[PDB]
């Protein structure tokens, strides 16, 4: 199945990434710059930008792991939400409430779209279509996702989709017969 | 033979541009042979037989250049049902009357204008034509271009961001149309209109599937999370850009539902036809009523297409034999009615006056009794007035959208109210009223206009007395699509 | 130095034909006015009223179709029935 | 054959007149042409992907790196048509268009080196190789010297290229410090489990890949394409990527890689929203070659690439020489020659191009429509293959991203169109001299290709399945 | 001075880590200091002549990589001609 | 091993931190090849075997070539501009 998150100390070592990203970003601004630039000017001409690494870490993976134990299965819903936080925070640095909504619902649907693919930069290996079954099945069994069938159970059909529409159990012919 | 046919035809046009300026005469001459080859092969054609009756391959490595007589078979598949034909034979009758339309308004670079216009014509009749998913989709797309050429060179004020908008748009839901038909393309290793309801894909692989077509589908049968393009496009083309849009491009999507979802997404189909029946009846509701506080008079007719082309979809969504052929009917009738409209609108009302502002208009009748007629007739033939077809595809599609679904069927037949509310309202403002004070008094409406006019009323007028007419090519295609175990 | 050629022989543009005389007065507040609603977009600003309007019409009324669309699928028949009998199946 | 050539000529150079630079172009010109023609039936060697090593498994020879170099040969054949061609016999085009001493011999020089990269199977062919070629690059921007920008570019590759260099020199003893040895045929698909090879070969993919200009390190480049005259940037920006590019996908040392995965996500989307608000035609038209460079680090991650790559390989450098030279054609219509090495700039100096020579115009169309990727024309079928390999292979957002690139470049791609088709006040009715027939014919013959290239798809993949199969 | 700090341990943690082969991180960095042991130097008497270093590298050169050798003859050819063509100014 | 990465990249650090002037870029990136072959010609004592030696020998003359290419791009650099700037080019 799956088993709980730790989002005290997976947040804790989101907030350490994001320190160290911060300090590093921090220096890069400052190193790449013009004009009377000291050491303790990376600090105050940064531009805001420890804040960005560190509130977006923070966000994302309490907001991932809450919404991965409180709904107890993984998807790219948790992806969602965690976006959704993410856009939060980024757009909160525009002190504008339409610009914060937009930052939100759009950062969230990218995130959305992002952990619904499979939540990887790469590909899985096994999932792909180059190493799992393909074709037709050889003969008759359970069709797995990749592989093409010319017939499919019907119990499947009444399974999967209803029983309701114009979709029966026995075909429509067969149970109105004469004997 | 048929290469001394093609060169003795190039011939032909390279000395009839010698001697004459224009192409108009020829484009218009090959225009009505291709109508009457269109329907020799109606009257060869067995609607007795459910399969493919006049095959041709082109592009086989055996032969790439011409037809292909062999063994194997990769190149691009072309073949005709009653379906496929249904929209070639409304398809091939309107491309003379495009041509015909703007005979006397494109003044300064007129060759390149009725190329463009003959080019876009054949590029979507051999789309009905098409057999593989690759060979319609490369037929899908070749309009592009010629309509962004088209809508950039000619048009009014603000003919960059029309053409614009029509690349943009269509190019973006067509992307994700490219990615289904990709990953059709190495599931199957095949892409065919003939073998593709035999293959069953898993449901989880279906549901992937359908919803990048999908997508591509809600763009160009304009549904209403984009629906946006369209009154721009329309609002600011020209004359026959806008009339082989919205005759032909709109149900081209209608045409590809069918074609390309319907065979092999059945069971994806089931799991989602509620999701379609609330972009659906939510494209007929808002779209009807943002028509109700429109400045301009090309976009209202925009609007009331993309509310016709809204029942249509839940014709074809239906799971019902009614349904599918009211929403062909539909197709059909609209694809008659509403370039009639575009004409009144862009070509006997911007061709004398230049603006499209409906502040501008009033009280027609006493100056233009006939034109005036016309914009009543065609405002009834518009709304679901019976005796018309478009009655009859409005009537069909709201009735097998009852039966799949009888509360969105409820709601969805005040489409009837809401398409008369917004069509009246402009007919009675620009017959009624003393005549205007900034029109100064034009010409009454010419032969070429009533003879286009005529013509695109007769058409709805025997569709609309008789739908059995075209019933003979579509009793297979009625019964092909329902999926009812 | 660097000109384009001697050999140019470059002239005017024209439109070519004839010159229709003017059939409309033009209104210069109906064109502004008319400008001024079809460029809406470019000056359109979210308020209260705006968010109103996108909550209730591109949120709610979705949502509320949508729970009414999910939750009567495969209810209702009404195709032969008679006095006394279902017409609903759950 | 390249190197008698070389050999050849600079004795032959050395002893003529600096009135003669242009007539010994042309008689390459015309020799790279009977070397395609006379000696290409040593594609028979290559039956059923029979592939051979070659001076003691130095160099490796399979049908793959054949179409390389035959693709390498047109190429030259046509940029070499270009510099021994005048456009016209004004006085104006003979102070553009002008050959140096120097020029064929550092051509043919570079050639040489972009072979050895995609022959080469063992390290230090390919070190040597490329350093042959990085130094030709350096010269052939060099070259033009009376020019401050070409002297600033010339400066900046050579350190730009430096350290890209002595990263693939640290990844390459790196890589001998962990296995005695050269070749990464000694890696034969059980040490890549056993051994974190992982950090040293994308390492060395990096150092070969950011010459490209992908994407955390494009911007020098960008600078070096708009800086060089417009006749060096043609040859400058194709022949690095096709030849590193198609080292990096015979060798398949990156597949399934985070960091290429990375940096492909960066390239595509930094390349479509970089050349966005841009006003250089050069600038417009390197950031095209970044995203189309992106589309390739794609095909890094990938195993069995070779249909993808080739046809899209074919696909872009018709589609980029022909786009090159139609803005050579557009100078002769232009109201403003700045910039001898660099006539034409601004990219709204092409505007009334429809009323002045409409066939250009819709040559013109054609190649940036198949830059977009639009079905009848040549560009589609290779977004189509690069596709049909990234969903095989389980790239799923990588897919979503390719799409919204192209969907984001396609609006730079017609800024081009937008601005040619528009109304000019004074047009052209009489001009008394004409375009080079034979130059002309090259142009129109690349444009064939591109629109007529997709009726010999099927022929193409027959021919494919017997010789790599 | 900060991105030369932070630049500085990591290239130099980082160009120490691939002389390794773990899973795992700090074994792959303190296995660069695992220097301690003092190799065995052995005699063996297989070798009959003085073929020293400079000798061999003359012998691969000239036979295995004689390719290699008339491809570098190609780059000081380069060498040559660039420079040249650079400086000169014909007439 | 160690020589060869300090020297390494303490002269790349050196190379990018460069603001003084240009021939310091030049000098900092024949040091880093000086670096590069350090580490090589180690791996070759180590390993018993001249195939390290043999890309050794090899890009020092690759480095001398590199050397004498940009010395004269350095040249023509200035014949037009009789100055190289501190801040660089
Ligand atoms: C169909 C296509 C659908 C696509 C639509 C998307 C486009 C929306 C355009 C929104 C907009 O107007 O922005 C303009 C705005 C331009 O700025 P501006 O000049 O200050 O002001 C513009 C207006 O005047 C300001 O006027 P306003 O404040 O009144 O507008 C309100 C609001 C309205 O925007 C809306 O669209 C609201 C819609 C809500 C309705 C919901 C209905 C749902 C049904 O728009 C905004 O101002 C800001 C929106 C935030 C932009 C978010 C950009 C990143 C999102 C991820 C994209 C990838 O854009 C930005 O500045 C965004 C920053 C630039 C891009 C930076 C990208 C950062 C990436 C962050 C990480 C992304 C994670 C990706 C996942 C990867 C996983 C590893
Ligand atoms: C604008 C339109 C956007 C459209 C985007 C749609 C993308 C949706 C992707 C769907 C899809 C790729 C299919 C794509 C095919 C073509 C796609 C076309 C291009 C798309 C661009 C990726 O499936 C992904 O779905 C994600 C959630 O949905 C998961 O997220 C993660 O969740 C948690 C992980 O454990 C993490 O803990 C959490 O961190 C993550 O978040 C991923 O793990 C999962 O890989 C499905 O592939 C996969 O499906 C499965 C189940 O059938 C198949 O199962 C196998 O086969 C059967 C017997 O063998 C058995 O039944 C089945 O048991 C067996 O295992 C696989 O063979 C495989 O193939
Ligand atoms: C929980 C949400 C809370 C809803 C609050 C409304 C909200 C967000 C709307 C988002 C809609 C979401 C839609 C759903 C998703 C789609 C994304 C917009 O607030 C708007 O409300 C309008 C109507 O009340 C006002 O228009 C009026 O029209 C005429 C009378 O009709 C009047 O004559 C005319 O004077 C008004 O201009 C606007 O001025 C105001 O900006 C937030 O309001 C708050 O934040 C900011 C703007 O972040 C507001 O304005 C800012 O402050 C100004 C000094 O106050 C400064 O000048 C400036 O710094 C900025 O303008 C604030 O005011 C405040 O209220
Ligand atoms: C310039 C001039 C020359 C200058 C020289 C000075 C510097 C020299 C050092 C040299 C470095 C040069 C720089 C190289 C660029 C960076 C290279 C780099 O990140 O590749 C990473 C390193 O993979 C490590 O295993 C990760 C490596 C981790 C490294 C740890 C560093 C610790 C620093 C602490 C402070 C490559 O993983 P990858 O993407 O294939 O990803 C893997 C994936 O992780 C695996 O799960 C899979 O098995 C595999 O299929 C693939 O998907
Ligand atoms: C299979 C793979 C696919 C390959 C696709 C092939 C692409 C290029 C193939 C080129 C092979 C070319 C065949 C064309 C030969 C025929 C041809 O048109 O003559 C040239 C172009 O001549 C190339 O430009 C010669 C260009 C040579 C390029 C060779 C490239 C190999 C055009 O002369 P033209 O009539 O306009 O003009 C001349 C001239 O202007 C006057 O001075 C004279 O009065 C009179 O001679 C007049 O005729
Ligand atoms: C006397 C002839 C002298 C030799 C002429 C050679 C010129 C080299 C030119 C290269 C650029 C021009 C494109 C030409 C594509 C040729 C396709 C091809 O044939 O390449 C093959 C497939 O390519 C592949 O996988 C993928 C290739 C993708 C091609 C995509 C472009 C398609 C449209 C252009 C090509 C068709 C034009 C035909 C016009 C009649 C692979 O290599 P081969 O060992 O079988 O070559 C044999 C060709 N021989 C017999 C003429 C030597
Ligand atoms: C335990 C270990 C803890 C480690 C701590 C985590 C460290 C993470 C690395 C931090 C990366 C910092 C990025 C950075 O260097 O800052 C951006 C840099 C400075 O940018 P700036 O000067 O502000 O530009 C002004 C723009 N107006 O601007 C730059 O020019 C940098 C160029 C890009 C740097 C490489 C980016 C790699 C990631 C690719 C993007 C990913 C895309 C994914 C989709
Ligand atoms: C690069 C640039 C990218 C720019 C991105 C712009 C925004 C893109 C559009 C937004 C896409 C948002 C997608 C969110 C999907 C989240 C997700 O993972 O859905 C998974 C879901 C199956 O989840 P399941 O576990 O089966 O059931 C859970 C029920 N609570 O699957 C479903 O239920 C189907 C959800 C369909 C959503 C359709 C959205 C329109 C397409
Ligand atoms: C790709 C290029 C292929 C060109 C094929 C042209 C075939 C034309 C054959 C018919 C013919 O005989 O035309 C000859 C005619 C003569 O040339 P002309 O300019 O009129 O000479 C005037 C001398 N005083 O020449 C012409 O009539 C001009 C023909 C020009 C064609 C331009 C096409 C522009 C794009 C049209 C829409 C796209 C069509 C493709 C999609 C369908
Ligand atoms: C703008 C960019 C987009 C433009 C894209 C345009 C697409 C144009 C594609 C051309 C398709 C050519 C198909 C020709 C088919 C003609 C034909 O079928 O018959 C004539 C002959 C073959 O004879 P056939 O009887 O078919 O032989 C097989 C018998 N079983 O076949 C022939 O001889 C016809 C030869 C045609 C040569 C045309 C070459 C290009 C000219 C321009």
């Amino acid at each position: 199945h799956f088993h709980p998150y730790n989002t005290l100390g997976l947040a804790t070592q989101s907030a350490m990434v994001g320190l160290g990203a911060g300090v590093v970003a921090a220096a890069a601004r400052n190193s790449l710059a013009t004009g009377p630039r000291n050491i303790l000017t990376t600090f105050s001409k940064s531009g805001g930008v420890v804040t960005i690494f560190t509130g977006a870490s923070i966000a994302y993976v309490f907001t991932y792991c809450s919404a991965a134990n409180l709904r107890e299965r993984k998807d790219g819903w948790n992806h969602m939400w965690a976006g959704a936080a993410t856009g939060a925070v980024l757009g909160a640095r525009t002190k504008l409430v339409p610009a914060f909504i937009g930052w939100t619902v759009l950062c969230g649907a990218a995130c959305g779209l992002f952990g619904w693919t499979g939540a990887r930069f790469n590909a899985d290996r096994k999932a792909s279509l180059e190493q799992s079954p393909k074709g037709f099945v050889q003969e008759d069994a359970h069709q797995t996702f990749w592989e093409v069938v010319h017939r499919r159970p019907l119990s499947l059909t009444v399974e999967q989709l209803g029983e309701g529409r114009g979709i029966n159990a026995v075909p429509i012919a067969t149970a109105t017969e004469a004997p | 033979f048929l290469t001394s046919i093609l060169l003795s035809s190039l011939y032909l046009f390279n000395r009839i541009l010698a001697w004459q300026g224009n192409v108009k005469h020829f484009y218009l001459f090959a225009s009505n042979l291709l109508l009457l080859f269109i329907v020799v092969l109606y009257i060869n054609f067995n609607t007795f037989s459910n399969s493919f009756q006049f095959n041709f391959e082109l592009f086989n490595s055996l032969n790439p250049f011409g037809l292909s007589n062999s063994d194997i078979s990769n190149g691009l598949l072309f073949g005709i049902d009653g379906l496929s034909l249904t929209f070639i034979l409304l398809t091939v009758l309107l491309i003379p009357l495009t041509l015909l339309g703007n005979w006397y308004n494109i003044n300064f670079n007129s060759n390149l204008y009725y190329t463009l216009v003959l080019a876009i014509g054949l590029v979507i009749l051999l789309n009905f034509w098409a057999l593989d998913y690759i060979s319609f989709y490369i037929l899908f797309e070749a309009t592009l271009p010629l309509l962004f050429i088209l809508i950039h060179i000619y048009g009014s004020s603000d003919s960059e961001r029309a053409s614009f908008y029509v690349l943009m748009f269509t190019l973006s839901g067509s992307l994700f149309m490219l990615l289904s038909i990709v990953v059709i393309s190495i599931v199957l290793n095949t892409t065919n209109f003939i073998n593709h309801n035999l293959f069953v894909l898993s449901l989880d692989l279906q549901t992937i599937i359908w919803l990048g077509l999908f997508i591509a589908i809600m763009v160009k049968t304009p549904l209403f999370p984009i629906h946006v393009w369209l009154p721009v496009v329309h609002s600011e083309s020209p004359l026959a850009g806008s009339m082989i849009l919205a005759g032909l491009i709109l149900k081209l999507a209608l045409y590809a539902i069918l074609r390309l979802l319907l065979p092999l997404l059945c069971e994806a189909q089931i799991l989602y036809t509620p999701m379609i029946y609330i972009i659906s009846l939510l494209t007929i509701i808002l779209t009807s009523l943002a028509t109700l506080r429109q400045i301009d008079l090309k976009v209202i007719i925009a609007y009331s297409s993309i509310s016709h082309m809204g029942i249509a979809i839940l014709g074809v969504c239906s799971n019902t034999s009614l349904g599918i052929y009211g929403s062909i009917v539909l197709g059909v009738a609209h694809g008659f009615v509403s370039p009639a409209l575009f004409l009144i609108v862009g070509g006997i009302l911007y061709d004398r006056y230049h603006i499209r502002i409906v502040n501008y208009y009033k009280g027609l009748t006493t100056y233009m009794p006939q034109l005036a007629t016309y914009i009543i007739i065609l405002s009834f033939a518009n709304i679901g007035t019976p005796l018309t077809g478009n009655f009859t595809g409005e009537f069909l599609s709201l009735q097998g959208g009852f039966i799949r679904n009888p509360i969105i069927g409820g709601i969805s037949c005040i489409s009837v109210l809401l398409a008369a509310i917004y069509q009246l309202k402009l007919t009675n403002k620009l017959t009624g009223g003393i005549s205007s004070i900034y029109m100064h008094r034009t010409n009454d409406v010419t032969i070429r206009e009533k003879f286009i006019m005529n013509i695109l009323i007769i058409s709805t007028l025997i569709i609309g007395i008789c739908p059995q007419i075209m019933y003979n090519l579509l009793y297979w295609t009625v019964n092909n699509y329902i999926y009812i175990i | 130095e660097l000109k384009p050629s001697s050999a140019i022989q470059r002239g005017p543009l024209n439109k070519g034909g004839w010159d229709a005389p003017h059939a409309l007065h033009n209104d210069g507040a109906i064109d502004r006015y008319a400008h001024w609603r079809t460029f809406y977009q470019e000056r359109f600003k979210y308020t209260r009223a705006t968010g109103k309007s996108t909550l209730i019409f591109l949120v709610a009324f979705p949502a509320l179709i949508g729970y009414v669309a999910y939750q009567s699928e495969g209810l209702f028949e009404f195709a032969g029935k008679r006095r006394g009998e279902s017409v609903t199946t759950r | 054959m390249l190197i008698l050539a070389i050999i050849s000529l600079i004795t032959f150079v050395s002893m003529s007149k600096l009135s003669d630079n242009r007539a010994i172009i042309r008689l390459i010109n015309i020799y790279l042409i009977l070397v395609l023609v006379l000696d290409s039936f040593l594609y028979l060697l290559f039956l059923n992907n029979q592939t051979y090593t070659v001076m003691g498994e130095l160099l490796i020879f399979n049908s793959f790196t054949f179409y390389i170099d035959m693709l390498i040969y047109f190429i030259m054949i046509v940029i070499s048509s270009l510099y021994g061609y005048n456009l016209y016999n004004n006085n104006l085009y003979k102070t553009l268009f002008e050959p140096k001493k120097e020029l064929i011999i550092l051509f043919l020089i570079n050639i040489l080196g972009a072979l050895l990269i995609v022959h080469s199977n063992d390290f230090i062919t390919l070190f040597v190789a490329i350093e042959l070629q990085s130094y030709s690059i350096y010269l052939i921007t060099a070259i033009y010297n009376s020019s401050y920008k070409a002297s600033k570019a010339s400066m900046l590759y050579f350190f730009m290229g430096g350290i890209l260099s002595i990263l693939i020199a640290y990844s390459i003893n790196t890589y001998y410090s962990v296995l005695n040895s050269y070749t990464l045929h000694s890696l034969d698909s059980l040490i890549i489990n056993t051994l974190d090879l992982n950090l040293i070969l994308i390492a060395l993919s990096l150092g070969l890949l950011f010459k490209i200009g992908i994407a955390p390190l494009h911007k020098w480049l960008i600078s070096i394409y708009e800086n060089t005259p417009i006749l060096i940037t043609i040859y400058i920006s194709l022949i690095p990527k096709i030849s590193i590019l198609s080292y990096l996908v015979l060798s398949n040392i990156s597949i399934n890689s985070l960091v290429i995965s990375i940096l492909a996500i960066l390239t595509l989307l930094v390349g479509s929203v970089g050349g966005l608000l841009q006003i250089k035609i050069k600038r417009l038209l390197a950031f095209s070659g970044l995203t189309n460079a992106g589309y390739m680090m794609l095909l890094l991650l990938l195993n069995n690439n070779e249909f993808s790559y080739l046809y899209y390989i074919t696909q872009y450098s018709i589609s980029h020489l022909a786009i090159f030279m139609i803005i050579i054609f557009s100078i002769y219509y232009i109201n403003y020659i700045n910039n001898q090495y660099n006539p034409i700039i601004y990219v709204n100096q092409l505007k009334g191009l429809i009323h002045d020579n409409a066939y250009l115009v819709l040559s013109m169309a054609i190649v940036v429509f198949s830059f977009i990727g639009i079905p009848p024309l040549l560009g589609f079928f290779g977004k189509l293959n690069i596709l049909m390999s990234i969903l095989n292979n389980g790239y799923y957002f990588i897919s979503i991203v390719l799409i919204v690139a192209s969907l984001i470049s396609a609006l730079y791609y017609l800024y081009l169109l937008n601005v040619s088709i528009q109304d000019k006040n004074n047009i052209l009715i009489n001009s008394n001299e004409t375009v080079s027939s034979v130059l002309s014919y090259i142009l129109s013959s690349l444009i064939i290709l591109i629109t007529f290239g997709f009726i010999y798809n099927s022929l193409i993949i027959d021919i494919f399945n017997v010789y790599f199969n | 001075l900060p991105l030369v700090l932070i630049s500085l341990i990591v290239l130099t943690i980082s160009g120490l880590m691939i002389y390794s082969n773990d899973s795992i991180l700090i074994n792959k960095l303190l296995e660069a200091f695992g220097n301690d042991y003092n190799t065995i130097i052995t005699q063996d008497w297989f070798n009959i002549e003085n073929t020293t270093l400079l000798t061999t590298i003359g012998n691969v050169l000239l036979t295995n990589n004689a390719f290699i050798l008339l491809v570098l003859a190609i780059v000081l050819l380069l060498g040559i001609i660039g420079p040249i063509s650079i400086t000169m100014k014909h007439k | 091993m160690f020589i060869g990465t300090i020297i390494l990249v303490l002269s790349f650090l050196g190379f990018v931190f460069n603001r003084r002037n240009i021939i310091l870029a030049f000098i900092c990136l024949e040091t880093m090849l000086l670096g590069i072959n350090l580490i090589l010609l180690r791996n070759s004592v180590l390993f018993d075997d001249i195939s390290g030696s043999l890309f050794a020998i090899v890009i020092i003359i690759l480095a001398g070539v590199e050397s004498a290419i940009g010395l004269s791009l350095l040249v023509s650099y200035y014949r037009l501009r009789g100055v190289i700037n501190s801040y660089g080019i």
